[PDB]
């Protein structure tokens, strides 16, 4: 979040992985912008 | 000495020309506090 943008960078890959994050490199191409203005300092995740 | 504070305009098509209708828009803005969110055509031209 800089100067009024919320930025999203995000990768997917396929693995077969039993319970770790998996040893790797990856890099996160972005996938959108927000001129969103706002002030963060806190967040959650939401869940089935 | 009460009197109700609203009148109406006697805009018919025989009055004269200033008590006539005239239609007013102001574009009222105020500028550069936060993140531009409108600007004016950034015109282009055929690429050589
Ligand atoms: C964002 O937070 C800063 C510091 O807490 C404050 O100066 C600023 O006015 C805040 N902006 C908004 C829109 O709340």
């Amino acid at each position: 979040n800089i100067d009024g943008y919320f930025k999203i960078y995000s990768k997917h890959t396929p693995i077969n992985l039993v319970r770790d994050l998996p040893q790797g490199f990856s890099a996160l191409e972005p996938l959108v912008d927000l001129p969103i203005g706002i002030n963060i300092t806190r967040f959650q995740t939401l869940l089935a | 000495n009460c009197y109700f504070p609203l009148q109406s305009y006697g805009f018919q098509p025989t009055n004269g020309v200033g008590y006539q209708p005239y239609r007013v828009v102001v574009l009222s803005f105020e500028l550069l506090h936060a993140p531009a969110t409108v600007c004016g055509p950034k015109k282009s031209t055929n690429l050589v």
